C-alpha cells in the first residue's frame, strides 16, 4: 500500500521533529494495518530504521532531545516484532539484537524499559536454538566497545535512584537470560557474575518494595536459584555413589587441577591436613571441621559462587 | 714412530691405581684425515681438577718339625683348622669322653668330624705316642685322639644327639598340619553343604546324557568348576555357585575360615615325612648297635655308655609319639578318601590339599568378582535412572516455554509479542521444575 | 632433739582442738630449727602427717559445713616448712602420695588452703630433677578427678571464677602457667591448654584482665607468652612440612596413613568428594581452592595454640 | 533295579539345553556306606526356582547343470564365489579391460587372482563356446575369462598398480627417519662434548695399562659405562659423568634432545629396505616386459597398453626418487662409519642406533638417578641439622633451669622454697629464649 512511501521517507534524511513526527505516524501503521501490511515494509523497511538508530545511537556532544527519535524507533520496532513476521525477520539482521542493546541506556529510563523488554521476549523464544546466548552474546559485543561491564547498564537500573518500573524490567531481562539456560555450570556463572558486581546488596533493597509485578520477578529468580542449588546437591550425591574410592578421586582431583593456577593450592591444603595435631579424640574433629568448612564453601546455597571478596565467614553448625 | 698429523696423547702417573674402563682403544693410527677423533687432539676442552674428584670415588684401595704318619693334604689343613680352635688337644678329648653339654655344639662337632685324619692313620700315629714332643702340630692332635676309642662311631652318636630335639622340630608340626587339615575338612559342614549345592546344580545341566542323576562328583573336580561358564561368556559356574550362597545360604561362605590348616598341608611333603623317620629310626639303631659294640670305660671321664643310654631311652620314646601322630596322619586320610570318595593312592597329601588350597583362594576370589561386578552394576542403573529423571524434568520444562508461541506455520495475526510480554509479566514465561 | 617425740604424738591419734595445738608447734618447730632436725624427721613424721591427713580427707562424710578443715591447712603448712629444704623436696617426692593428697587439697570452697597446696604443686612442676615431674603432678589431679567422678582441672577452673579471692586467681593461674610452660614438647602444652579452653577458660580470662592486680598481670602476661611460642612453633612446623613434603603422591599417602581405620577418615574422603563440586570454571576454580585453602589453614594453624571450638562456629582472614 | 541302600535320584527335563560341567559322575554302586555322597540323598535340602535363573545364565541357544572341464575343487570354489560377487559375466571382463578405478579395488583383484582357474582349464574351456547355455555357473565365468589374453599378466600387473601407491608410504617414512638421526648424529656437538669428556676421564683412568693415551674407542662402547663403578658399589662411571655434565658441562644434557630420529631408526630394517626396493624395481620391470609382448588390442575395449605405460613413466619416477633417497641414506651411514670409525658393514644400521638409543636412555636414567640422589642428600643433612638444632636448644634450656637446683653433691639450705616462689610468684620463673 503505502509502506513503500515510509521506507522512502526514512531513507530521504529527515531531522529533529520532522523524523519524529513520520516514525510516529508509522509505529500508528504498524500497529493498526494487518499482518499482510508489516510483511511489505518488512526486511527491507526494518533495515533502515536500524540504519536511522545506528546513525543515533553514533552520539557525540546537556544531551539529545533525539532520545525521543531512538525511543520512537524502538516502539516502532516492538509494532513490527508484534507478529510472527516481524520476530523471524529481526532476528535474520547482523545487528538488530545489538542495537537494541545498545538501546538500554539507564540515563533513559522509559526507552530502555521497552528495549530490555523486547529483549527478554527474543530470550524466551522456542527457535531458534539458544536465544538467551544471543541476547547474552550482544551485551558483551556492546560492552567492549565501551570498555564497560557487560552487565553494569543493568546493575545501574536497579540502584535505588531508578524508578521502580525500571527496576522490574532490568531484574525482568536477568531472569530471562538465566531461566531459559539449560546448563547448570552456566546458570551458575551468570548469577555469580551478576553477585560479583553488586546484585547482592541490591536485592535486599528490593525485597523491601511492594510492587506486585516486581515481587513476581523476585520469586523468579528466587525459584530458579533454588533450582540450581537442588540440582547441585543432586550432583554432589552422584559424586559420592561413584566415588568410594581414595586413590581414585585423588587421582581425578589431580587431573583437574594440573597445570591450573589452582594447583599450588591444593597441595596448600594437603600440607595443612597434616598439620592437625596427632591427637586420638582431636584430629578426627578438625578433619569434620574441615569438612564442614569445604562443605559450606562449595555447595554455597543460592546458586552463586562464594564472595571472593568476602574475607569473613561463619561455618555453622 | 709419529702419527697421521698430530701428537701422543699426555703420559698420566696418577698416586692412587683406579678401576678403569676395558674398551677396544684406538692407537695413533687407526684415524683417517676427516675422522672425530683426530679433531679431539683437544683433551684440554674438558680440563678440570676433577683428577682429585675422580680418584675419590673409583680408588680400589685396602724347621720346625716333620711329618711322620699324615700326608700333606691332611697335615695342611689341621694346621688351619687348629688355627681356629685354639683349644688345648688333652681338654678337647676329655670334652669328647665326657659329651660336655655345655662346650658342645652342633657346629663344633660337625667339623671334627670332617678334619679328622682315618683310623688308619690314627692307629699309625697311636704307635709313636712317646715320641709327642718331636712331632707337627697336626700330628700332635691325632696322637691324642687316637687314644679315644671307637672315634668315628662315638663322635656320630654325639651329633645326632645334638641334633636330635632340632630334627624333631621338623617332622611334628608337619605331622600336626596335615592332621588339622584332615579334621578341619571332615567337620566343615559347610564345605559339605557347597557340594550338595554343586551336585544339585550339576545334575540339572547334565540334562539327559551320560552325567545325570549322579550320586556325587570327585573333589578333584571343584577346581575346574571355574572352566564352565555362560554362553556370552561373561560369567563361570563357580560364580553363579558363590553368588548363590551369597544371597540364599550365606553359611557357605564361612568354609574358607573352617579350613584354617589347609594351606600348611598343601605345602608339607609326604614323602620327605616318611624318609625322616625312616632315617630317624635307623639313626638310632645305629646308637643302639653302637652302645652294645663298646668297650667298658676304662678311665673316670668316659661318660659314652652312660649318656648314650639316657638318649637311646629318651630319643625311642619320643620317635614312638612321632610315629603315632605319623600312622595316625595316614589313617585319616585314607578316612577322607573313603569319605568323600577317591583314590587316596594315587594322589599325594600335598597334591589333595593343594587342589584344596587353590579351589578356596578361587571361591573367595569369586566373592569379590561378584561383589564388584554387582557394585558396576548398582552404580550403573542409578546413574541412568538419575539421568532418565533429569532429562525427563529437562523436557516438561522446554514444553511449557513453548506452549507460548507456535513458531510452528499458522495464520500471521498480531496477538504474538503482546502475549510474550505478558507471560514475562505474570511470570508464565519461567515456569518451574 | 625433740623431733621422735612429734612422731608418737601424731600417731596417738588426737583430734578436734588438741591435734591442732600439736600440728601448730610442729610448724613453729619446722621453720626455725635447721636442716638437720628435719631429716630424723624425715620419712617417718612425713608419712604420718599424710596419713593425718589422708585420715581428715575422709573426714567428708557431711558439706555445708564443716569442724575439722583448720587441722588439714596446718600439715599443709607444716609441709611448706618441711619442704623449705633440699631433703624434704627429695622425700616428699618418693612417697606414693604426698603429692596426690597435696591435690585433694585444693578446694575452691575454702580458699586460703588452696592458695599453699597449689603454691607447692606450682613449685614442683618447674623442678628440673626429676624428669617430667609438671606430668606426675597432671596425673594426680586426673586420680583425684577419677575418684571424685568430675574434671580433672574443673577446681583450678572454679578458682578462677570471680566469684573467690584475688590471692586465689593468681594463685590458679600460676599453676596452669606451671603445668604448662614446663612440658617441651608442643602437642601437650596445646593439647591441655585446649582442656582448659574446653572447660570455659577464655570467657573467665577476659575477666581476669579488667582487674588491675600486678601479681595477676603477670601470670596473664606469661600465660600469653607461652600462648604465641606456640604458635611461632606450629607455623615452623607448617614451613618444615613445606619443605619436606612437596610430592602429591607421598603427602596423600601420609594422610592416608595418619587416617587410615579412624573416623577422620570418613571426613576426609567427604573433603575431597566436595572439591569435585569447585565449579568447572578457568576463573572461579582456582578462587575455589584458595578460598578453601585459607579457610583451612585458620583451622588447623589456629592463634594463641589452641584446638577451635568444637561446639562453635566462625572464622576471619588475614591481616 | 533298587541301588546300594538308597533311592534314585530324581529325572529331570529341561526347557532349554545349558553348558554343562563334565565331572567324573558317581552312580549308585560307586559310593559305600559311610561315606559322604549317600549322606547326601538331601537334594532337597537346597530347593528353588533357581532352576529357571541357572538356565538363564548357562542356555546354549541361537538342480540341474554338469561340469565338463573343471576339477570339483575350482568349480566349487568359484560357485560359493559367483553366488557373492553378484557382478554379471560379461561386466567382469568389461573391468578387466579398461583398467576401470572407480571399480577396481585391492580386495577386488586379490580375490580374482585366487579364485581364477589356470591357464590349462582356460584353454579346454574355451573350445566349448558354442555350449554356452549348458554349462554350469563356474564354467560360465570360465569360458568368458578365457577369451581375455594374457590374462595372468594382465592381473598381475593391475594389482600390482592398485597397491603401489601404499608401498610408496611403507619405504619412504623409514627412509626418512634414518637419514635423519645420521644427519642427527653429526650435527650435535653435546654429544662430542661427552665423548670428549668420556675419553679424558677414560684416559686417566687406564694409569699405565694396556690403554691409556686412547685415540678414541668404539662408540657401542657407550652401554659398557655403566658396568664401571665405584669401590662402594653406590656409582657408576656413567652416573659421574651425567654429575659432571650436570654441574661444569649443562650444554651436554640438551643430546638426548638433539637426537630425536634416533628411536624411529632404532626399529627400521637395513636388509628389509633393500629387500623392498629390489622387489619394487623387479616388479616395475616385470610391467615394463608386460607391455612390450602383449598383442594389439582387438576392441574398442582394451585399455590396458594405453594407460599402463602411464603407470611406468609414473612408477620408475617415484622409484628413481626412492633410489636417490636410499642410496644416499646409505652414503651417511658409511660416512658415520668413518667418522666414529666403525666397519659399517660388520655392524647394521638397526643394530647401531638401538645401541645408540638404549644408551640415550641410560644416560636420562643416570640423570634422574642422580637428582633423586642428590635430593636424599639434601633431605638428610638439613634434616639432621634440624635435630642438631633442637638438641642444643633442649640442652640450653636444662641449663638455665638446673641453675636453682645443684644436683651433685650438696650440703644445706633451707632458703629453696623461698627463693622457688621469689620467681615464680614474680615471672622471672618462666625464661624467653
Amino acid at each position: 500500500r503505502s509502506a513503500m512511501m515510509y521506507i522512502q521517507e526514512l531513507r530521504s534524511g529527515l531531522r529533529d521533529m520532522h523524523l519524529l513526527s513520520c516514525l510516529e505516524s508509522l509505529r500508528v501503521s504498524l500497529n493498526n494495518n494487518p499482518v499482510s501490511w508489516v510483511q511489505t515494509f518488512g526486511a527491507e523497511g526494518l533495515a533502515s530504521l536500524l540504519d536511522i538508530l545506528k546513525r543515533l545511537h553514533d552520539e557525540k556532544e546537556s544531551g539529545n532531545y533525539d532520545s525521543r527519535n531512538q525511543h520512537e524507533i524502538i516502539r516502532c520496532l516492538k509494532a513490527f516484532m508484534n507478529n510472527k513476521f516481524g520476530i523471524k525477520t529481526m532476528l535474520e539482521t547482523e545487528e538488530g539484537i545489538l542495537l537494541l542493546v545498545r538501546a538500554m541506556d539507564p540515563a533513559v529510563p522509559n526507552m530502555m524499559i521497552d528495549a530490555a523488554k523486547l529483549l527478554s521476549a527474543l530470550c524466551i523464544l522456542p527457535q531458534p536454538e539458544d536465544m538467551n546466548e544471543r541476547v547474552l552474546e550482544a551485551m558483551t559485543e556492546r560492552a567492549e566497545m565501551d570498555e564497560v561491564e557487560r552487565f553494569q547498564p543493568l546493575l545501574d537500573g536497579l540502584k535505588s535512584g531508578t524508578s521502580i518500573a525500571l527496576k522490574v524490567g532490568c531484574l525482568q531481562l536477568i531472569n530471562a537470560l538465566i531461566t531459559p539456560a539449560e546448563e547448570l555450570d552456566f546458570r551458575v556463572h551468570i548469577r555469580s557474575e551478576l553477585m560479583r558486581l553488586g546484585l547482592h546488596q541490591v536485592l535486599q533493597e528490593l525485597r523491601e518494595i511492594e510492587n506486585e509485578d516486581m515481587k513476581v520477578q523476585l520469586c523468579v529468580f528466587d525459584e530458579q536459584g533454588d533450582e540450581d542449588f537442588f540440582d547441585l546437591k543432586g550432583r554432589l550425591d552422584d559424586i559420592r555413589m561413584e566415588m568410594d574410592d581414595f586413590g581414585e578421586v585423588f587421582q581425578i582431583i589431580l587431573n583437574t587441577v594440573k597445570d591450573s593456577k589452582a594447583e599450588p593450592h591444593f597441595l596448600s591444603i594437603l600440607q595443612h591436613l597434616l598439620l592437625v595435631r596427632n591427637d586420638y579424640e582431636a584430629r578426627p574433629q578438625y578433619y569434620k571441621l574441615i569438612e564442614e568448612c569445604v562443605s559450606q564453601i562449595v555447595l554455597h546455597k543460592n546458586g552463586t559462587d562464594p564472595d571472593f571478596k568476602c574475607r569473613h565467614l561463619q561455618i555453622d553448625i | 714412530v709419529l702419527p697421521f698429523g698430530l701428537t701422543p696423547k699426555k703420559v698420566y702417573k696418577p698416586e692412587v691405581q683406579l678401576r678403569r674402563p676395558n674398551w677396544s682403544k684406538f692407537v695413533a693410527e687407526d684415524l683417517s684425515q676427516d675422522c672425530f677423533w683426530t679433531k679431539v687432539k683437544e683433551d684440554r676442552f674438558e680440563n678440570n681438577e676433577l683428577f682429585a674428584k675422580l680418584t675419590l670415588a673409583f680408588s680400589a684401595q685396602t724347621k720346625v718339625k716333620e711329618l711322620k704318619v699324615l700326608d700333606s693334604k691332611t697335615a695342611q689343613n689341621l694346621s688351619i683348622f687348629l688355627g681356629s680352635f685354639r683349644m688345648p688337644y688333652q681338654e678337647i678329648k676329655n670334652v669328647i669322653l665326657e659329651v660336655n653339654e655345655a662346650v658342645l655344639t652342633e657346629s663344633m662337632i660337625q667339623n671334627l668330624i670332617k678334619q679328622m685324619p682315618e683310623p688308619e692313620q690314627l692307629k699309625m700315629l697311636s704307635e709313636l705316642k712317646e715320641e709327642y714332643d718331636d712331632l707337627a702340630e697336626s700330628e700332635q692332635f691325632g696322637v691324642v685322639m687316637g687314644t679315644v676309642p671307637r672315634l668315628r662311631p662315638r663322635l656320630n652318636a654325639i651329633l645326632f644327639k645334638l641334633q636330635f630335639s632340632e630334627q624333631v622340630e621338623n617332622i611334628k608340626p608337619e605331622i600336626v598340619s596335615v592332621t588339622a587339615a584332615c579334621e578341619e575338612l571332615r567337620k566343615s559342614e559347610n564345605f559339605s553343604s557347597l557340594l550338595e549345592l554343586t551336585l544339585l546344580v550339576g545334575n540339572y545341566m547334565n540334562a539327559g546324557s551320560r552325567n545325570a542323576g549322579a550320586f556325587g562328583f570327585n573333589i578333584s573336580f571343584l577346581c575346574k568348576l571355574r572352566d564352565t561358564k555362560s554362553a556370552d561368556q561373561k560369567m563361570t559356574l563357580l560364580h553363579f555357585l558363590a553368588e548363590l550362597c551369597e544371597n540364599d545360604h550365606p553359611e557357605v561362605l564361612k568354609f574358607p575360615d573352617e579350613l584354617a590348616h589347609v594351606e600348611k598341608a598343601s605345602r608339607v611333603s609326604a614323602e620327605n615325612l616318611q624318609k625322616s623317620l625312616d632315617q630317624m629310626k635307623k639313626q638310632i639303631a645305629d646308637v643302639e648297635r653302637d652302645v652294645q659294640n663298646f668297650p667298658a670305660a676304662t678311665d673316670e671321664k668316659d661318660k659314652f655308655v652312660e649318656k648314650m643310654t639316657s638318649f637311646v631311652k629318651d630319643a625311642q620314646e619320643q620317635y614312638n609319639k612321632l610315629r603315632m601322630m605319623h600312622s595316625n596322619m595316614e589313617t585319616l586320610y585314607k578316612e577322607l578318601g573313603d569319605y568323600f570318595v577317591f583314590d587316596p593312592k594315587k594322589l599325594s597329601v600335598e597334591e589333595f590339599f593343594m587342589d584344596l588350597h587353590n579351589f578356596r583362594n578361587m571361591f573367595l576370589q569369586a566373592v569379590k568378582e561378584n561383589q564388584k561386578r554387582r557394585e558396576t552394576e548398582e552404580k550403573m542403573r542409578r546413574a541412568k535412572l538419575a539421568k532418565e529423571k533429569a532429562e525427563k524434568e529437562r523436557l516438561e520444562k522446554q514444553q511449557k516455554r513453548e506452549q507460548l508461541i507456535d513458531m510452528n506455520a499458522e495464520g500471521d495475526e498480531t496477538g504474538v509479542m503482546d502475549s510474550l510480554l505478558e507471560a514475562l509479566q505474570s511470570g508464565a514465561a519461567f515456569r518451574r521444575k
